[PDB]
RNA sequence: UCCACCAAAGUUAUCGCUUUGGUCAAUUAAUGCAGGUAAGCAACAUCCAG
DNA sequence: CTGGATGTTTATCCCGGGT
DNA sequence: ACCCGGGATAA
């Protein structure tokens, strides 16, 4: 299991780091997709990527390295690429999984859920977990509002994969 | 050596340099005003002249330096020498200000001051000669037809002879040969004494019909005689002299309530056209320069407006010998670049031969064209467990069309539709005085209105069309942001939601300035709104993040952005010529991919007539089309073709009785026979099952093409067509 | 005064037929196709008639 | 919305005005 | 006196 960290800068400001632990067994093309953006070795990724959509209680998201706004993103496989299966659940907070637009939509952008959410089961496919910095994630989700908005701008400064 | 020119199409925003996109709009919104008034005034004059004086020259005003004059006259321009003028150009102006102050205030339009038009007269006012021309060319033997034959009152006596024929009881051939006798040869007869301008035999026509056409012959010489005994012929080889008869032969026709049709043209559409544009024009109306442009500079003026290392600038063709003579076509959006190689100085498949058919054998595709469907493609190796079977259907072609169309139908504003109706009452074709004065008063009281509503992409709007309305977004299945009509983006990432509808409904307002946010940083957005505008929508973005609650700013923000809410009306127009090509390019790799590289395409001989309750269909262009692709392409006929049973010749008819395909006629029928479907009557062309018996079911386009396979076969085989399809 | 496309079943080569599985740029964008970037090609306006 | 007919420019000369 | 817009005609 691929390990993924992410610094975070909010205002200009260092907040924090989170460490993800991905699924690649389980989900390879996800896995794959995730770790190419990361790594940001093919002149893109997600360095520069802000949270636009942060739902205190509910959900983080970002992913968005082209526009910032939600409706940007791409992956290595080209616009879109299948959905593989549903193995996993959205069972326990922390969980990093896609976020798509319907199946076969899937790009680079990615959610974190803080809660369970039995009934997104079957529509985003799961392929990770944080496994430190969830007090970092609980800061961010902290800035966030029930519209989605964020209080401070967010933005992911860097990304690797250990 | 010979000579050709070719178009490419382009856009003004992809070549044309920011600076002078405002010179070149006014430009337009001017030529286009001019030539419109160039054709209601030429009119307005000649409707005049022959209303007062049927000894008028009319005849011999058809000339390029007429219409010159006439579009001058509404330029005003510091006059130079006047000795100089020739004496045409002298009675041409004459002529032209004695109705000009009358037409000035009849149309209430003020002259405008355009210096250096003389280029853009000759280039307006020669398209104005060809037209008139065109128009008298293609329908002056048409029309005389239908007025002969209304003189003769063909379908009065066809109708009581007809009737006095049923009360004896006659049957269909001795009606069809005495009305053959009686009316159709006396009537061939009338129109042969007329094609020589002799008058017919006394008696065949009544005393208003002889005093009408006399008449009619006094408008030519009384001396002069139709060249090769022929007036058909005549017209066409010299139409010169025709005009005036042209005229009558109008007026004729709309007394005897027959349907208006248009004798002098006229530019009616208020969205603008396409101008030319020459070195010339652009030396002095674009770059704003003051002095003469030589040849040597022709190109380095037009590299300073435009991009002249683009590869659709640069040479093209053949061993690159065209190339681009410093001239183009714009409307102030889409562009037509032509170029030129030359200086500016001034077989149906019965009839093929052995060596031909013979060769063809396994490469043979049969197109049968439909109504709904433009083409039913079957290849001749098709069996029924191998289906190789293509349909292009009428939707794929007119989807983008039908779009656009619909989208047009509902943002037209109120005052607009309203301004439309008000000024189709009037019959712009009729030639009478009074009422083409009335229409241009009408054109004239909403003129300024429409032109500002259709030159919206490029005039300054200051007219809100859409008052006292409130827009808000809206989300599809695909995550389609829509702003009303409005395409904002696509948000990939929509899907990911909590549980719908929170009880805190101000949220929403948030979620707009998010939209917002959205919809501004896109590029063909953004580019539509002004500073100003800006500044005030994202001061009151910030507000509405401030007060989300209050509605007030989501309103002023609306009204604000109601001016996106105008359709760009060109861009469509342009959109729709690409999307004829793509699709059209998308029939090719179909057929080429499906069937083969090298296939031989076999078309019907249906020639897809024009017809009420029928909008057209692609049968003529097509072969063009075809052929220019390279794909062998030949015709056979149709006749019969549909009416036997493929499986064993027998009958074929009609039996599902289905609700009427066509929705808004279901109110006014509710059902209606089957169009497409047919059955075998015989019983036995079917391994029947059993308990209930039955038959072979067929597709009329299905049976179309292997009766038009059978009789490929037979050709082959013997070279003869078969008895049952003869 | 309405309708994108591919295929399977009703079915027999079955309809502006019904049910299914799949496709996508949506557009008030772009000159278009084409080749993986460069190469090579591509008639436009006016009016009239339905 | 489809079909049909015809184009698709650049020199040379003179004057009221200005200076 | 001596040259610059602007129109007009023509192949
Ligand atoms: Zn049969």
């Amino acid at each position: 299991m691929s390990q993924v960290y992410f610094d975070v800068e909010a205002d200009g400001q260092p907040i924090g780091r989170v460490v993800f632990k991905l699924y690649n067994d389980i989900v390879p093309k996800t896995a794959e997709n995730f770790r190419a953006l990361c790594t940001g070795e093919k002149g893109f990724g997600y360095a520069g990527s802000p949270f636009h959509r942060v739902i205190p209680d509910f959900m983080l998201q970002g992913g968005d390295f082209t526009a910032g706004n939600g409706t940007g993103g791409k992956s290595i496989y080209g616009g879109k690429f299948p959905d593989e299966n549903f193995k996993k659940h959205h069972d326990r907070p922390g969980l990093l999984s896609m976020a798509n637009a319907g199946p076969n939509t899937n790009g680079s952008q990615f959610f974190i859920t803080t809660v369970p959410c039995p009934w997104l089961d079957g529509k985003h496919v799961v392929f990770g977990e944080v496994v430190d910095g969830y007090d970092i994630v609980k800061k961010v989700e902290s800035l966030g509002s029930p519209s989605g908005a964020t209080k401070a701008r967010i933005v992911v400064a860097k990304s690797g994969e250990l | 050596p010979s000579k050709r020119v070719i178009t490419i199409k382009t856009t003004i925003k992809g070549i044309w340099k920011y600076d002078y996109r405002q010179p070149l709009y006014d430009l337009v919104h001017t030529t286009n005003l001019l030539v419109t008034h160039t054709y209601a005034f030429t009119k307005y004059i000649f409707l005049k002249e022959l209303a007062t004086d049927e000894n008028f020259a009319f005849n011999e005003l058809i000339t390029k330096d007429f219409f010159v004059e006439v579009f001058l006259s509404l330029v005003s321009a510091k006059a130079g020498n006047s000795e100089r003028l020739k004496d045409t150009t002298k009675r041409y102006r004459s002529l032209i200000g004695k109705h000009k102050d009358a037409y000035f205030e009849d149309a209430k339009y003020t002259p405008i001051s355009l210096a250096y038009a003389q280029q853009i007269a000759l280039y307006e006012c020669a398209k104005v000669q060809t037209a008139y021309f065109n128009n008298m060319k293609a329908h002056f033997g048409n029309r005389l037809r239908a007025l002969i034959n209304k003189l003769f009152k063909k379908k009065e006596k066809v109708e009581s002879l007809t009737k006095e024929m049923e009360a004896n009881n006659f049957s269909i051939k001795e009606i069809k040969q005495a009305i053959r006798k009686n009316v159709y040869q006396p009537c061939n007869q009338v129109k042969l004494a007329i094609t020589k301008k002799n008058m017919p035999e006394s008696g065949l026509l009544d005393d208003k019909s002889v005093t009408q056409l006399n008449e009619f012959f006094s408008m030519y010489a009384v001396d002069y005689t139709f060249q090769k005994e022929s007036i058909f012929y005549d017209v066409v080889a010299n139409p010169e002299k025709h005009f005036k008869a042209f005229y009558k032969l109008a007026q004729l026709s709309e007394a005897y309530e027959v349907k208006p049709f248009a004798c002098f043209p006229l530019r009616r559409t208020f969205i603008p056209c396409y101008m030319t544009v020459d070195s010339k024009i652009l030396n002095y109306h674009i770059l704003k320069n003051k002095k003469v442009l030589k040849m040597d500079e022709k190109f380095n003026a037009w590299g300073r407006v435009v991009n002249l290392e683009r590869k659709a600038f640069k040479s093209q063709g053949c061993k690159k010998t065209l190339h681009f003579q410093g001239t183009l076509e714009t409307d102030g959006v889409g562009v037509s670049i032509l170029k030129q190689n030359t200086d500016t100085n001034r077989k149906y498949i019965e009839k093929l031969e052995d060596a031909e058919l013979k060769q063809t054998l396994g490469k043979c595709v049969l197109m049968d064209p439909g109504r709904r469907d433009l083409l039913y493609c079957m290849k001749e190796t098709s069996r029924a467990d191998k289906k190789e079977i293509m349909i292009f259907t009428k939707n794929d072609r007119s989807k983008c069309s039908r779009h656009f169309r619909r989208l047009r139908k509902l943002l037209q504003p109120s005052q607009i539709r309203e301004a439309e109706t008000y000024l189709s009452g009037f019959a712009t074709k009729s030639v009478n005085m009074e009422k083409f004065v009335e229409y241009i008063q009408a054109r004239a009281s909403v003129k300024d209105i429409l032109y500002e509503y259709y030159g919206n992409e490029t005039a300054k709007s200051i007219t809100e069309f859409y008052p006292e309305s409130q827009f808000d977004f809206k989300v599809d299945q695909k995550c389609n942001l829509y702003y009303e009509n409005l395409f904002v983006a696509k948000i990939r990432g929509f899907y990911p939601q909590p549980e719908h509808e929170p009880n805190d409904i101000t949220l929403k307002s948030h979620m707009y300035h998010t939209y917002l946010q959205i919809m501004l940083n896109q590029k063909h957005i953004s580019e539509r709104l002004n500073s100003e505008k800006r500044r005030k929508i994202e001061d009151l973005a910030k507000a509405i993040l401030e007060q989300p609650h209050e509605s007030g700013h989501k309103t002023t923000i609306s009204s604000l952005l109601g001016k996106l809410r105008l359709l760009p009306f060109r861009k469509m127009k342009f959109s729709t010529k690409l999307f004829s090509d793509n699709n059209d390019r998308k029939l090719v790799k179909n057929i080429k991919k499906k069937f083969g590289a090298d296939a031989v395409l076999v078309l019907g001989n249906w020639s897809a007539p024009n017809t009420k309750y029928q909008d057209p269909t692609r049968n003529k262009g097509l072969r063009r089309m075809l052929k220019k692709n390279g794909f062998p392409l030949y015709l056979i006929d149709e006749f019969r073709t549909s009416s036997f049973c493929p499986k064993c010749e027998s009958d074929l008819e009609k039996f599902k009785v289905i609700p009427n395909p066509r929705p808004h006629n279901q109110e006014k029928q509710p059902k209606v026979l089957c169009h497409g479907l047919l059955r075998c009557k015989n019983m036995s062309c079917l391994e029947q099952q059993t308990s209930e018996g039955n038959q072979r079911l067929w597709n009329r386009d299905q049976a179309a093409v292997l009766n038009f396979r059978k009789i490929l076969n037979c050709l082959r085989e013997t070279k003869q067509r078969p008895p049952l399809f003869s």
